[PDB]
């Protein structure tokens, strides 16, 4: 029987090695656009191999009946679906529209069948989704409630443009014309305007009229609920959201910030930490479920040579003399910079030949010392041998100048410090697992990113090149397209970094809205679920004279007393709120200026006369050993240096104006006073000795990528510009620095620099901080690619493969480092919780009585209170309300009250408005008619239950929202106040979620976590407040450029608590930093006269701007990460206490 | 940027004085070229005589009558954009008291068309011979010393309340 033979070929383990090479060579021929006509047979030979595999499996498993049992194993369904659709192509195409080629990409899923172990991972990636059902109902309920509100508030506001007035089909051909709109220079949308005294105003000669095209390509607006679902889905994921922030505030005015503070908190931060805490509870239960199942020439004088060399190697002070000689190599490479003399240059050519010569001579002694047999057995000596080889391969070339990534491989000697430093040993173990014990879960991740690069190329890549001129005004391809393989990989890599909205608009424009929402949202949902799993997996395997004294006694009782503390806490806040008024409009208002000059002398008398009252009361030694009392002592002492020298002598120059800017630290006195800010500060201070271990690694590990950047990119960012047309020349005429410099006499020509570049290891650190936080990273990448040589004009895509420098850094300096950082904190906070007397961190003592009385409210449930009255006429009413079919009636009437809200649209019809007003009017009538038939039937128990208290307010307020519609006609204009009262009929929808128990536990965790999260939020606000005053005094008068417009600015305190709010999400600080960095003409002007002020000048201060922004990105990262731990550690605690 | 500040209304005889006329355009990015025109009414009947015309670059055309040599430009210099048109009077006399008007005549430059506008700011100044300082620099200087002195008496009353409290509780023991 041949069937007994085919089983011997099926089980034979060389056959499973042959299907593995079949796919991995097919996955190279999928990875190419416009294949040459060598492929028609090669396409058939692969089909010759996959069809033989299907014959060898049906014939092996049995007879013709067995073709049902071959198809019983559902990984064979994909093996059978391949050869069926290939054959259709072979027969011919009934309809040759040619999107059937992307079904051939399903062959790359046969690797899951071939490679051992990849099947049980996909069977668990799908298993961790099952637990996610409850969260996905709540996170789509909340995007839909917020979309209703957003639509109501901003429906139609995005089309407002700034149209002029006519010089005499009159009206509609004047509106439609793009010569009547107002365009900023170098922009392709019209400027967006506002009716209010708050939103943006058009220049003189223009009018803010509503008609227009809309922002972007028309994919941004808030009308049509389906667009307000997407405009608020890029807020949950925070993709480019600070442009949608700066477009609704430019339309609707700055007082609509309150909308985004609630959405960035309640949507973008709470709902993300429900998806992050339910995958982790489902992983850490699936991880625990496996360990439960796992438990249940003179050769004799050549030995005179060998024995004495082995004495040098074994004994110390040469092993200590190598780890010193590594650290003086990496501190010798770091002092390379671009404008560099040939004398300083020849030091570093000579100095790096020497350090190679040590580590080669040190390596060849080790081959002599032990033997070349035992030497290659232990791990580190293999690592040293590659570097000595690669450093000699790079030295041995001495001709090729297009191969200089190889002089950056000698930087890897810094990992030889891994044995001494036990935190850098952890970061090698994290990298070591993902190639080792978790190395099949990185295989899956790699395969998926391969598939979406190929699927995206064959669907969308042919159409980018034919519909070019809808995207780019040059009618060349853009920077980010899909016409090639490597570019569609770079799009799929950018989506996992989180930036999916902006390359989607290009795709939608190019191909269609049907496919581009379908592919770019299936990358993001599937791909972030695999990246997240890998991240979780890494953590879970990381860890496994008598009257003098009476007087003193008397004072002591004043300081401790409760009115004296309440008095001073009130005086901290006035001293802080008086700093907000110091904007550029203080020359304009004279009354508040002279008040705050004399109030400033009242306050420095209170905070001295309470200091001296506290020396006497506490003591002179009990005071200076407090270190809070130290913090108040320095702030008062600054306000005496500024107060005494105001009177006399060295008065206003230099270090006294510079002490004036230290007035922004007066709010730090409040940190000692509130008990909630002290419990948080005492816990963030308890984490510093373990944080400074990690932060020394990230400084060390990013110094390798910083020097590697300087070797590659230093000097290669300069470029020559035609100053009038303002784009850079092509290489065909101005390729060099010394050819742009011979065109200086026409005055049309300037040789300039990218602002954030790689000329130093210092400037490398700031170019790496923009790539790592993904804000600002595009200008760096676009110029790193273009670069040619040390004084040479760039070209548009020479040096195309650099992007991988930025790809390697994001995997290593961000993902791995992040992993290293998170695992330290959780093992810190667990031992700071076990050890601490206070059982729970981040709550005070007064809140834990509020905490435990709130845990009892969500644990109580009665199932027999309150029988009803007994009447004949009145008592027949409750007989049907009590039955189960009353609620099913209302709960389906209330989803139809939601769909009558969703179908509302800007500029709909006069007939459509009249219908929906009639339908909404009867939903007041029924929802009141359920209230009366429940309240009068349940005479006293109606006001009792807390759900029914919420119901009764909504029934009242919905009628209020109807009768007010005549009163608003009686009142003034209404884009502004008619809308906001109608927001409270969305509160009908809330009664909808009363029903789900699963969701009524997820809300509960949030409520439980509310007191802890308020204590850090006070702290975050406190630090936003100090940085808003320090930016208002420094960073006004800066030139209005990229990120500093005319609304979002540091000119006032409303403007600058808005800039500092958006950088708390690390978003858009690259454009706030970009006009600070310039000083000295051109690009900035010294002596610009600002009218109505005395502060002459325009320039920013590049040393204080870098200290401003890089402090706040590091500080608020540390604070916001504590708010992720507070929420996620509470969701675990709720499921634990069940 | 540009802040519109009102001028002062009290001038001191014999001294110098500066009259602020700050006209800021709505978008600070737009080009313009301006000039101006100052008119002045006495304590006489209703006339408004042109006194100067600052057209452009450093030329300033003025001098019909009553004062030559005591009016200096102190606005924007070398711009043509203008935006600040402050005059400056050296050696104020008693016949400089009255009503002033600056007429800003901008001409905005847009991508296809020129748009001519005009603003008028009205300034009323008084020549005295002894500068009254303010009214908020009297009331706020009083209220500083009132608040400082009342706050010490709130301590020394409480400091001697508790000092008599503790020594009387020593009497009871
Ligand atoms: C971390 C850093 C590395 C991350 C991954 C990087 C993969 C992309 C590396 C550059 C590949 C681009 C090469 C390319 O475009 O050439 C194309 C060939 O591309 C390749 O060589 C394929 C390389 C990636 C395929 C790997 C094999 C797939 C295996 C599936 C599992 C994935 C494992 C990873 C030829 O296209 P052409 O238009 O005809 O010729 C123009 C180009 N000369
Ligand atoms: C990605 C998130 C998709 C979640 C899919 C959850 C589906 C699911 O788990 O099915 C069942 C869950 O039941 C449900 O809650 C209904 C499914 C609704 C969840 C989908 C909610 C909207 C999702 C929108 C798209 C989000 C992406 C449980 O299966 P079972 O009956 O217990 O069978 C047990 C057999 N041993
Ligand atoms: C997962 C894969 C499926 C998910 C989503 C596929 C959505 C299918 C949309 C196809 C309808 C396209 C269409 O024609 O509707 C257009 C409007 O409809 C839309 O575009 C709405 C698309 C927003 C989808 C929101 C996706 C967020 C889902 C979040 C799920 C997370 C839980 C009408 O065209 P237009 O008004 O004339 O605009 C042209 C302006 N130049
Ligand atoms: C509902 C839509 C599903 C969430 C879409 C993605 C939301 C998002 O961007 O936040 C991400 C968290 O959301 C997810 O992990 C996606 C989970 C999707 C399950 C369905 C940020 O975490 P990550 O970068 O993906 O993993 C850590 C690696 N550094
Ligand atoms: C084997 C190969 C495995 C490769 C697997 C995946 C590689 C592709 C993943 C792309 C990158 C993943 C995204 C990622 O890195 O995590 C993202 C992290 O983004 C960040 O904001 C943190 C970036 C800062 C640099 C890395 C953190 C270093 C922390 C250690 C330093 C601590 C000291 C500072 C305090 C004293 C997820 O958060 P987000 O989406 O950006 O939202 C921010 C909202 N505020
Ligand atoms: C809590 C942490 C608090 C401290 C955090 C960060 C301190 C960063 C201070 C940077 C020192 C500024 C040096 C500097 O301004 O030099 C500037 C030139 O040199 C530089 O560019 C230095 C750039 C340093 C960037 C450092 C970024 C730190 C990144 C580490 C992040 C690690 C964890 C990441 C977590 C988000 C220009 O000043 P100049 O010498 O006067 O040039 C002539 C201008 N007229
Ligand atoms: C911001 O405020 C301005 C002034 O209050 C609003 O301007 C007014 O806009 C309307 C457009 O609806 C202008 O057009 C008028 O409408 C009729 C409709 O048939 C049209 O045929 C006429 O030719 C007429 O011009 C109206 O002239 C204009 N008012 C003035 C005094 O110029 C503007 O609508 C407000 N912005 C928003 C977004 O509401
Ligand atoms: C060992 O016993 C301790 C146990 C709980 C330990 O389980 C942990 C599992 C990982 C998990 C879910 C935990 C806390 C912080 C979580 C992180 C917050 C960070 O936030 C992010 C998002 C924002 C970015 C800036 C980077 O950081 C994520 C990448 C990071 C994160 C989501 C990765 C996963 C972490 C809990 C306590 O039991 C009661
Ligand atoms: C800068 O570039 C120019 C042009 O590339 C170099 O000048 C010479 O130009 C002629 C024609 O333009 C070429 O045929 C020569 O080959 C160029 N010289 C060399 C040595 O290549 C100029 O030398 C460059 N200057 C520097 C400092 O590199
Ligand atoms: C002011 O003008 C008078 C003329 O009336 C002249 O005598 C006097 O010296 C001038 N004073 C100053 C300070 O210019
Ligand atoms: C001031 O103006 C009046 C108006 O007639 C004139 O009489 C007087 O002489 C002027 N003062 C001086 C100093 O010329």
């Amino acid at each position: 029987v041949v069937r007994r033979g085919a089983i011997k070929v099926l089980i034979h383990a060389l056959f499973s090695m042959f299907i593995m090479i079949t796919i991995l060579t097919n996955c190279v021929f999928m990875t190419m656009s416009d294949p040459p006509p060598w492929s028609k047979n090669v396409e058939y030979t692969f089909t010759g191999i996959y069809t033989f595999e299907s014959l060898i499996k049906i014939l092996a498993r049995g007879f013709c009946v067995d073709d049902f049992t071959f198809l019983r194993d559902p990984w064979n369904w994909l093996d059978f679906s391949v050869i069926m659709m290939a054959y259709l192509t072979e027969f011919v195409d009934l309809g040759n529209i040619s999107a059937l080629r992307t079904f051939r990409v399903l062959r790359a899923l046969k690797t899951i069948t071939v490679i051992p172990g990849l099947k049980t991972i996909v069977g668990a990636l799908i298993q961790s989704v099952k637990k996610l059902s409850d969260v996905m109902i709540l996170t789509v309920f909340c995007l839909s409630v917020f979309a209703l509100v957003g639509l109501q508030l901003f429906m139609g506001n995005l089309r407002q443009k700034c149209v002029r007035w006519p010089p005499p089909f009159d009206w509609d051909a004047y509106i439609s014309d793009e010569g009547n709109f107002y365009f900023l220079e170098g922009s392709n949308d019209a400027l967006l305007c506002g009716n209010s005294s708050d939103a943006g105003h058009c220049p003189e000669g223009y009018e803010c009229i509503k008609t227009g095209r809309n922002p972007n390509y028309g994919y941004t607006s808030y009308d049509t609920f389906s667009w307000a679902f997407l405009a608020l889905f890029r807020l949950m994921t925070q993709d480019y959201w600070e442009n949608l922030f700066q477009l609704t505030l430019r339309a609707a005015g700055k007082t609509y910030m309150i909308f985004f503070v609630v959405i960035i908190f309640l949507g973008s931060f709470y709902l993300i930490n429900l998806i992050l805490a339910v995958v982790a509870m489902a992983y850490a239960e699936q991880n625990e479920a496996t360990l439960a199942e796992d438990k249940e020439n003179c050769c004799a004088p050549w030995l005179k040579f060998k024995n004495i060399i082995h004495l040098i190697v074994m004994d110390p002070f040469v092993d200590l003399g190598i780890t010193i000689c590594i650290v003086l190599n990496t501190l010798f490479m770091a002092m390379e910079h671009y404008p560099m003399t040939e004398h300083f240059d020849n030091v570093l050519t000579v100095g790096n030949l020497v350090f190679t010569g040590i580590f080669t001579a040190e390596m060849v002694l080790k081959l002599i010392a032990m033997d070349p047999y035992e030497y290659f057995q232990q791990g580190w000596n293999i690592f040293d041998s590659i570097i000595v080889t690669l450093s000699l391969v790079e030295l041995g070339l001495a001709n090729v100048q297009g191969l200089s990534v190889l002089r950056s491989f000698r930087l890897l000697r810094v990992f030889k410090l891994a044995k001494s430093w036990p935190t850098l040993n952890m970061l090698i173990k994290i990298i070591g697992n993902s190639v080792g014990a978790l190395g099949n879960l990185t295989l899956v991740l790699a395969i998926i990113v391969f598939i979406f690069a190929v699927v995206g190329m064959q669907l969308f890549g042919k159409s980018y090149k034919e519909c070019v001129c809808k995207i780019a005004l040059d009618c060349n391809l853009p920077r980010w397209h899909m016409h090639d393989f490597f570019h569609s990989f770079l799009i799929v890599f950018r989506i996992l970094c989180g930036e999916w909205i902006e390359t989607m608009w290009d795709c939608m424009e190019v191909a269609g809205q049907a496919m581009c929402l379908t592919v770019f949202l299936m990358v993001m949902v599937i791909g972030n679920l695999v990246v997240l799993n890998l991240f979780l997996a890494l953590l879970l395997s990381s860890f496994s004279g008598k009257k003098w004294w009476t007087l003193r006694r008397a004072c002591f009782k004043i300081v401790e007393h409760n009115w004296f503390e309440t008095f001073i806490v009130f005086m901290i806040l006035l001293s802080s709120g008086a700093l907000a008024f110091e904007d550029i409009y203080i020359e304009q208002r004279r009354v508040i200026r002279t008040i705050l000059e004399y109030a400033d002398k009242v306050f420095t008398y209170i905070f001295i006369m309470e200091m001296l009252l506290k020396w006497v009361a506490y003591g002179f030694k009990v005071y200076f050993t407090n270190a809070w009392c130290w913090l108040d002592f320095l702030i008062v002492d600054v306000s005496i240096i500024s107060l005494v020298a105001n009177w006399l002598g060295y008065s206003e120059l230099g270090p006294i104006k510079s002490l004036r800017t230290l007035r922004a630290l007066r709010p730090l006195r409040a940190l000692s006073r509130f008990e909630g800010m002290r419990v948080v500060v005492n816990a963030l201070l308890g984490a510093i000795p373990s944080i400074m271990n990690v932060l020394l690694v990230c400084l060390i590990f990013w110094l390798i990528f910083s020097i590697m950047g300087v070797n590659l990119f230093a000097g290669k960012f300069y470029y020559c510009i035609n100053t009038t047309t303002s784009e850079r020349f092509d290489i065909s005429e101005v390729n060099n620095k010394s050819e742009c410099e011979s065109l200086m006499h026409t005055g049309q020509v300037r040789w300039l620099n990218v602002k954030v570049n790689y000329d130093n290891v210092g400037l490398g650190y700031l170019s790496l901080l923009q790539v790592a936080t993904f804000k600002g990273w595009m200008d760096i990448m676009y110029a790193a690619v273009d670069s040619r040589e040390k004084e040479e004009q760039p070209q548009y895509e020479v040096n195309l493969y650099m992007y991988l420098y930025f790809v390697i850094f994001i995997i290593f300096g961000s993902f791995f480092t992040l992993n290293l950082f998170i695992g330290v904190i959780i093992d810190n906070f667990n031992q700071q919780k076990k050890k601490l007397g206070g059982k729970d961190i981040f709550m005070t003592e007064e809140q834990k009585k509020y905490y435990n009385a709130m845990k009892k409210l969500g644990s109580k449930k009665p199932q027999k209170p309150i029988p009803r009255p007994q009447n004949k006429i009145q008592g027949m009413v409750y007989d049907l309300v009590t039955k189960q079919a009353f609620d099913i009636t209302i709960m389906i009437l209330i989803c139809l009250n939601m769909v009558t809200m969703m179908v509302e649209t800007d500029n709909q019809s006069q007939l459509k408005v009249d219908i929906l007003y009639n339908i909404n009017m009867i939903f007041i009538i029924i929802f009141t008619g359920e209230c009366v038939l429940k309240m009068l039937a349940l005479r006293q128990y109606y006001f009792t239950v807390g759900w029914n208290i919420f119901d009764f307010v909504v029934v009242i307020l919905s009628i209020v929202g109807l009768a007010l519609s005549d009163l608003i006609q009686k009142y003034f204009v209404s884009p502004t106040l008619f809308r906001v009262i109608r927001l409270a009929r969305i509160g009908r929808v809330l009664r909808l979620i009363r029903g789900a128990k699963g969701i009524r536990t997820l809300l509960f965790a949030l409520m439980m976590s509310l007191p802890a999260l308020f204590n850090i939020g006070l702290l975050l606000f406190l630090v936003m407040f100090i940085y808003s005053i320090f930016g208002m005094s420094n960073f006004a008068y800066v030139k209005k450029e990229s990120g500093i417009d005319d609304m979002f600015n540091f000119e006032t305190f409303g403007n600058s608590i808005i800039c500092l709010f958006e950088i708390t999400t690390s978003a858009g600080w690259d454009g706030l930093l970009n006009p600070i960095l310039n000083s000295g003409p051109p690009d900035c002007d010294p002596n610009l006269e600002n009218p109505g002020t005395s502060v002459k000048g325009d320039c920013g201060n590049p040393s204080i701007g870098i200290c401003f922004f890089c402090s706040y990105i590091i500080i608020s990262f540390l604070i916001v990460v504590n708010m992720y731990i507070a929420i996620i550690l509470e969701n675990f605690n709720v499921a634990t206490e069940e | 940027g540009c802040v519109e500040v009102d001028s002062e209304t009290e001038a001191v005889y014999g001294m110098t004085f500066k009259i602020l006329c700050i006209s800021c355009k709505r978008r600070s990015e737009t080009n313009a070229e301006t000039f101006t025109e100052w008119t002045f009414r006495q304590k006489g009947t209703e006339e408004f005589v042109k006194i100067l015309r600052y057209e452009n670059e450093v030329l300033q055309l003025e001098e019909d009558e009553r004062f030559e040599g005591r009016v200096v430009w102190n606005g924007s210099r070398g711009t043509k954009d203008l935006q600040d048109l402050s005059i400056f009077i050296t050696n104020v006399t008693y016949n400089h008291s009255g009503d002033y008007e600056c007429h800003v005549y901008r001409l905005l430059f847009f991508e296809n068309y020129e748009h001519n506008t005009s603003v008028v700011k009205k300034i009323h100044i008084e020549v005295v011979d002894k500068a009254n300082r303010d009214m908020a620099s009297i009331v706020s200087e009083i209220m500083m010393y009132v608040l400082i002195v009342v706050l010490t008496i709130w301590l020394v009353a409480e400091m001697i309340y508790c000092y008599k409290k503790i020594a009387a509780a020593t009497e009871t023991a």
